């Protein structure tokens, strides 16, 4: 009795800096991001008149 | 003391005595964050901001 074939699935995935998705997002990859704990940027917006 | 002249000593005794050292325990505990434990000491040897 034989044994025809062998075969098994190869998985790959393009990742995220490689999709169409990081055209609306800006990536500044950090180093050890539990070093700080909350980001509070104040802005100073000022409107013309 | 020495000998003579009226004086009886309990002549001279020795003892050899066996004691016990005393163990004691004393606990302390550090904690470290786990940021600076990483950029510290980093694969890439290359120097630091």
């Amino acid at each position: 009795e034989a044994l025809l074939g062998v075969y098994t699935n190869v998985v790959e995935f393009v990742k995220f800096l490689e999709t169409a998705l990081a055209a609306a997002c800006v990536n500044t990859e950090f180093k050890d991001l539990r070093r700080m704990i909350d980001g509070k940027i104040q802005f100073k917006i000022s409107m013309p008149t | 003391i020495a000998h003579g002249d009226g004086r009886r000593p309990n002549k001279q005794r020795q003892y050899i005595v066996m004691k016990a050292c005393n163990k004691h325990h004393i606990g302390a505990e550090i904690e470290l964050a786990a940021a600076d434990i990483e950029l510290l000491f980093a694969e890439k040897e290359t120097p630091l901001d």
